[PDB]
């Protein structure tokens, strides 16, 4: 694979 | 003339397939605008992103920009109350989120059409004024505690974060993002900072007009879409903020030639190794970085992946370029790592420069360039329609970088043909300027370090200059080569004729005793795409564990054989997913009609004649063995999950059991195995796409006619067509099943009201409940009462049958999770009666907005026919039928509902419950009722074998 | 001395191990008695055998006898209530039957000890005033006309009748014993007979005392016992009869050297070889016809039976002296026959006569005999303490036949070898007195021949003077050997002595993961014998129809392999029984314990390490392929219980479904079947009887072992340990599903009620509605309604639930049916609404009683410990329990019960019917209104569609 | 092997 962390909610 | 219009740019560039009208704009403050018109669209949307984000960070107070992001959902100014914009939204079949990177704050929401002004309103606040309430503040810190823990005992953010660590400290790299109680309050607190007041600082400093990019997409005109942006969002402040830049890169000389060997949570292997590079961002254009990640992280006849494989030192590896911020990048090679390969790291690395030689040795080939820009426009041209919600998002990203008339092209075209800057990043890819990093678990003991967030035991080395020197030295292997022009590349894109007798839904167009033949040529989208779907149906994929771990493990071979093949078709977008299910086997093919029949036949052809390598099995097994081991690592409320799926199913093997019967698989019995599943199938197949009737007869008489011809197969009875049915809870009894998970210093818990099997009005009755008490259970058990930073709440169906279920995972024990959202089903109840018949109609045309949206893409329409053919349900009409259904309920209906099938002392009540307990515990607030004794399940087979089963829905 | 009594008997000789009490007499008017006192005995019994029968039935009423035998059951002088005989039994936990042979004509009952002296009456009554109803006779007649319509379709009845058809028009031999409507009624209204009457001049004619035997057996002592006797029989008529002689044989010299080609109704292929013999009886203590029919019957190595086999032309064989009646006997070969077996039957038959020869040629062997003698002397000394119905019955029979002192013994023991008699015998069985007869559906339309009665399609020809020379010089074939001499008698008799802590029921005394134990010492029976049985469970055996297929292919061609070795076993009184289940395979034996181990060994080992011989299996396959088309020729009745059990099982694969996954079965795919089928097992044993805890332990890890070493063995997992649930009907569902019958001509119905899982509660209460009911539904639906010969009704068990069933087969359709046994379940409420009260309580005394009739052998023991087993329920000390709750029950209870449960109109009722159409098809008490019924279509859709039952707990 | 009308 060539290449294609993050913080959230739900 | 306009004043508040800075400027329109030029006709914004799409596909020549997009329907939808584009224009891009700049704001007199500054703002970056697209704007999005959609006439057909079922839901609007919006997104807003600010170029800022953890990497600004106060050095002094960890993760204020993901918090900040986390209070802006918590009331504005001019819509006070606490849950005002995320009612507004559930009310009007919307949803949002958000999420905070190094250098982004990204939000994001759709709505019903209809309602993209109050949603918007509501929205912009946000950048306007937030209260920042103080005991929001207070109970929200917690949230993000949750989020964080999650994240700890998980071996790819504790990566994520040690790369970090061991960098330039002085960077702001290497600041941790996320956040946690310690760090927003118990520190804070300690060091006398008033938190709202650095919450309302940091806003107004960075929350600036000129680091803002919005996207908006409505059924409005673009005039409207446009006076409509001008009138909520002229007014955010130019601050005229300076953009965070970083040349520095955080590796600088001292953290180059390094080698660290770190102990992971789950028992996994693997070797990364890092480049750094600078920021090759402004090179979009011509793109050195993909370039060389295209060849390097080929996995075709040729590639280091094929080598490395074959020497059984590795079986998957990732390279290419991998984001930094403005200023740094990385280019990255990382691989997986058998028993050997972990001994060889040496010599891996080696082969790696040995390939990367290899690429100098030829130089840049402009050839390699075309097809990646070819591929590219035909991606472009045909790309689907995105989700909205999605859509907007991404472009608010992207907004910041491109010119306006480029955003839609800009991640996709490719331009100019670069020689020398392929070369020049090939030149940082060299042994003095590498990192490596090992991740073992027989580094245990043997770390002498310590991650300072998430807890990482590692050690750190300098490379000695021997091995470095061995690698600056590495010769041309014969083994490898570039790839050559790729064959699947499609080239057939015309758009068959619409049938004469084509059908809104599929139609059976086959009912033979070997196969069911499900089909609809597609009548929305006309791109040159079809999906082809196929349940292939065996006894013995699931017969015993022993047949499962088979059935498994041969099609993980038969995968890993395909694969150098596979990935040209890959490239060119035809891609393949295929595994085993508990009911024989699943095969899905989806891309670009042209090729499509060659790969489909080389997959059965492979499987039907499939010849083991000795190597390969031994590997493969070693792998799944530590697969199943680390379920262990799992988070708790998925534990939960799985032990809900495992009670409630008639058979269903444990991993337990998977992994005890795995010795017993030797290649022997798997030689035979293969031949044993492949005499007897049924095969129920949905093909959906740019495809005619006779095409897809034809596709599927050749599955068959392969079949047949290489594995003698023969049709299965009716009968042996054996679904499996749910448990049948007992009217009024209580049943909890109990597990510590041992990795994880969190519990999980999923509760289960069982309520009726599906049928148009118990399903409806379900769903209506569930949309009512979306919002409410969230914003009480997490926003309220903060249990923790995941809380769930929504249908469960499976076998045919149907109910209620919670999911959080807390800090606090189940027990006292189990009495907080039964003092929350009362509440619920008290306000079911307490809510006008238009808040109550409100709700019914939510579910009904999001019942009815329509897919945008293919995938989306197979998907749903999908559900049903797999279901056996049939039902294609479904959601005409059941909205149809849905107008005709009231508040009675509802409340007798709730009193039947849900409330603590109904009649029928039927209720599960699995509590996973934390790595270490034992044996303002609303009212909790008292509890029945709960029935404490002993043993899996003994609760299923004391209780009756289901009946299987009838076939619509 | 009482002049009632004309003689009393001396000691009768008994098994030494017997410890009932014996004595006969025969009384003034010319009775043989038996009596037999059993102190401990909870069934008293009585049986009487008229020495008559059908034989001696007029010329022009066919079937009088056996119709007399049906009427005496209707009612007597003093018990003029048509069923008073019936119900009194039922309601004192008896029962009662009869039969009518050739020249017998036999009548028994058993009731609860204490009620001897009441049913003994009753009894008594038949053969003193019959009533003979002239109402009861025109109802009466349709059960006869019935029983025979049942058999119409039967190939074994229609060639038991061809035979006598095919022999001397003149002599009684060719009669039809049954009878039926026409016989009975029809031709004797039209030529004027009256019916009543001829039953009343039969009955006088020929009922004398002086033809009569009886024997009965209870507590009381001896003394009592002959007061009972004389008080009840002294008063029997004797009419002095002479006793029928029929010194002609049915074949004469032209019923001779005949061949028969027959078409058959079920796909069979028979090669029937019949010689006619002179009446062996008088020789019964040297028994020239046994020995004969052993050497020639044996199937062990160097037997004909052997050879023909190994040709591939015949599976089965049976041999030996066939009974006709005095004056006249029968000596048969009989073989079944493979598709190239049928293609060279003149070829077998050849070969039998070379066997002939061979024991022409070597002449009578006194090992042999002295073997058969030993061995029967053995088998006496240890025989099982039978059950007292059959007991008296059988008794009564040999009363005719032998001096009162040697009943016991006479059927038993031989005594001198008499090799003149051998000979003489042996020289009757040559080509020139053979009669061959052949039955195959390839004879279909080549046939110029019908049977008057059955319908028989037939062929007869005369068998060419070529065929039988070249049978006359049969030579001498190596491969015909004597038996050798028989390894496997027992020797060692020794009663291990109870041990110290031997238990009252099974102990569990062992459970690995690969196998779960129980063991019992014998503590009631004490004779040299052990029952060993075995599950052994398999996800295999029946995940899908090929493979129950290959299941049971395996066990057949096993056993197929097993036989020359098992055969010798068997003869020696040990034997095995191997079949697959739905939930792996069962394996059992029992016998004399001495050689136990040997063949069990053999078994275990011979089955791990089994390989197929092509020509069998191909053999094998062809036979099992037939027997599953031949379902389609079954009786109705059973097509109705098989598609019930199809209806409520979880999974159950049909006839059909494993007809057609059968061709798919080949060679290679069942050497693949067994490793794969052995791999991994859990093996569920009881062994009971006269063997030790240590003893036990030992022969399970022999087991164990030899599946281990030879088939590499390793355990199964709890989880995988599945039973199959029942369907679970719905509150107040009505199905039907239903089939039409393609080859008789009468319809067959069950009817299910079902009720709820088992439990000690739920048993009970269906069992003793089923005993109330019982008489009642065979009285209102057979003997009043006459719906037809097979009525009956009673509880049904399976997976863990139970209910109520009806099963009848009938000329009438079933939508009739229907009605009439809902007609019967109100009579039946009103019935119990009035009943007295202790009417009641006999009910819940005879229930009792049957259920607390404690085991009279080892096996009645054993399948009362495996039945809790297999079952799952464990729960040995059953009928304690139930019966202590059963008696706290009260009228109300089954009121209460009926009205939830089974009443018309009940909440809960749950109702499935099966209804088997008649080849043909599409006064009385209220029938009630039924509901529209659902009708089930498909089997699959039927289950899909609605719940499971839980399974059963263990205890 | 050796060679060996009711009601109810």
């Amino acid at each position: 694979a060539s290449l294609a962390k993050r913080s959230r909610q739900v | 003339n306009n004043p508040a219009i800075k400027r329109i740019g030029n006709h914004i560039t799409k596909s020549p397939e997009d329907k939808r009208e584009y224009r891009g704009l700049e704001l007199a403050n500054g703002i970056k605008v697209l704007l999005i018109s959609d006439p057909t669209t079922d839901k609007s949307s919006a997104a807003l992103d600010v170029h800022i984000g953890s990497l600004s960070d106060p050095p002094n107070i960890a993760g204020l920009s993901h918090f900040l992001q986390h209070m802006l959902f918590l009331g504005t100014k001019k819509y006070p109350k606490e849950n005002e914009y995320s009612q507004f939204l559930s009310e009007h079949a919307g949803s949002s989120n958000a999420f905070t990177s190094g250098e982004h704050t990204n939000y994001y929401f759709d709505v019903s059409h209809e309602h993209l002004e109050g949603a918007l309103d509501r929205f912009a606040q946000f950048f306007l004024s937030p209260l920042f309430d103080e005991s929001a503040k207070d109970r929200e810190v917690n949230a993000v505690d949750s989020e964080h823990e999650k994240n700890v005992m998980n071996d790819a953010w504790r990566l994520f974060q040690l790369e970090k660590a061991t960098g330039n400290p002085k960077h702001p790299f290497s600041k941790f993002g996320t956040g946690n109680k310690y760090t927003l309050e118990t520190r804070p607190n300690q060091e006398g900072i008033d938190v709202r007041q650095e919450l309302l600082k940091f806003h107004s400093a960075y929350y600036s007009s000129n680091l803002m990019a919005v996207v908006v997409l409505g059924r409005e005109s673009l005039d409207d879409l446009t006076n409509l942006v001008v009138k909520l969002f002229s007014e955010v402040e130019n601050k005229n903020v300076p953009l965070p830049e970083f040349p520095e890169h955080p590796f600088q000389e001292e953290h180059l030639k390094q080698l660290y060997k770190i102990v992971p949570i789950k028992d996994i292997r693997n070797l990364y190794v890092t480049f750094p590079i600078p920021d090759l961002q402004k090179y979009y254009k011509s793109n050195p970085g993909h370039y060389l990640g295209h060849l390097i992280g080929h996995e075709g006849p040729g590639s280091l992946l094929s080598e490395l494989k074959s020497k059984g030192w590795v079986n998957t590896l990732v390279g290419g370029q991998k984001e930094g911020a403005r200023g740094f990048m990385f280019f990255i090679i990382n691989v997986d790592l058998t028993e050997e390969g972990l001994l060889h790291v040496e010599d891996i690395i080696l082969h790696m420069f040995q390939y990367i030689q290899k690429l100098r040795a030829e130089g840049p080939q402009e050839w390699v360039f075309q097809e990646l820009k070819d591929l590219n426009a035909v991606a472009f041209r045909f790309k689907d329609k995105e989700r909205p919600r999605g859509y907007t998002s991404k472009i608010a990203g992207i907004l910041h970088y491109y010119p306006l008339e480029e955003v839609l092209t800009a991640e996709y075209l490719l331009e100019e043909f670069r020689p020398d800057l392929i070369e020049m990043v090939l030149d940082k890819l060299r042994p003095e300027n590498v990192r490596v990093a090992i991740v073992s678990k027989s580094f245990e003991g043997k770390t002498d370090r310590t991650e300072e967030w998430y807890g990482t035991q590692y050690k750190q080395e300098a490379i000695p200059d021997e091995v470095i020197k061995k690698w600056q030295n590495a010769d041309l292997n014969g083994k490898f080569k570039l790839p050559t022009k790729n064959e699947f590349i499609p080239t057939n894109f015309e758009i068959l004729p619409l049938e004469k007798e084509a059908t809104p839904y599929p139609a059976l167009i086959k009912d033979t005793a070997m196969s069911k033949l499900w089909f609809k040529q597609d009548d929305k989208f006309f791109l040159p795409k079809a999906n082809l779907n196929f349940e292939f149906f065996s006894p013995f994929a699931y017969v015993d564990p022993l047949h499962s771990n088979m059935a498994y493990l041969y099609l993980e071979l038969l995968k890993d054989s395909l694969n150098e093949y596979a990935y040209a078709a890959e490239l060119a977008g035809l891609s393949y997913d295929l595994q085993n299910t508990i009911y024989g086997m699943y095969l899905s093919v989806k891309g670009y009609n042209d090729k499509q029949p060659i790969l489909l036949k080389k997959i059965i052809e492979k499987m039907a004649t499939f010849e083991i390598d000795e190597k390969r099995f031994e590997i493969i097994k070693e792998a799944y063995m530590r697969s199943l081991n680390n379920f262990r690592a799992e988070q708790p409320h998925q534990h939960a999950m799985y032990y809900l799926r495992l009670l409630m199913t008639e058979v269903a093997w444990t991993k337990d059991e998977l992994k005890e019967a795995l010795d017993d698989v030797t290649l022997p019995r798997l030689k035979a195995f293969i031949p044993q599943l492949l005499s007897r199938l049924h095969i129920e197949a949905l093909l959906h796409g740019n495809i005619t009737k006779q095409a897809a007869l034809g596709i599927m008489q050749m599955v068959e006619d392969t079949l047949i011809e290489h594995a003698h197969t023969k049709p299965l009875l009716p009968s042996q067509l054996v679904r499996y049915r749910e448990v049948q809870l007992p009217d009024r009894g209580w049943f909890v099943y109990q597990q510590r998970n041992e990795v994880h210093n969190n519990s999980g818990i999923e509760i289960y009201y069982q309520t009726d099997m599906q049928s148009t009005s118990e399903n409806m009755f379900l769903e209506l409940f569930a949309q009512i008490i979306s919002e409410p259970a969230f914003n009480t058990l997490r926003t309220k009462e903060q249990l923790g930073y995941i809380v769930f709440s929504g249908p469960r169906r499976a076998n045919g049958i149907q109910g209620l279920r919670f999911i959080i995972q807390s800090e606090k024990p189940p027990h006292y999770l189990e009495s907080r959202v039964e003092a929350f089903l009362i509440t619920m109840e008290k306000s079911i009666e307490d809510m006008t018949e238009e808040a109550f109609q409100k709700h019914i045309q939510a579910l009904a907005i999001r019942r009815l949206d329509k897919p945008k893409k293919l995938s989306a329409e197979s998907a749903k026919y999908w559900g049903e053919i797999i279901s056996q349900q049939y039902n294609f009409d479904r959601d005409n039928t059941e909205v149809a259904y849905l107008k005709t309920l009231t508040k009675e209906d509802i409340i007798k509902f709730y009193k039947e099938m849900l409330a603590v002392d109904a009649p029928r009540r039927h209720k599960v419950s699995v509590h996973v307990l934390a790595r270490e515990m034992d044996s303002n607030l609303s009212q909790a009722p008292a509890l029945p004794q709960p029935e404490v399940i002993q043993n899996m087979t003994e609760f299923k074998r004391g209780l009756p089963l289901f009946p299987l829905v009838k076939p619509h």
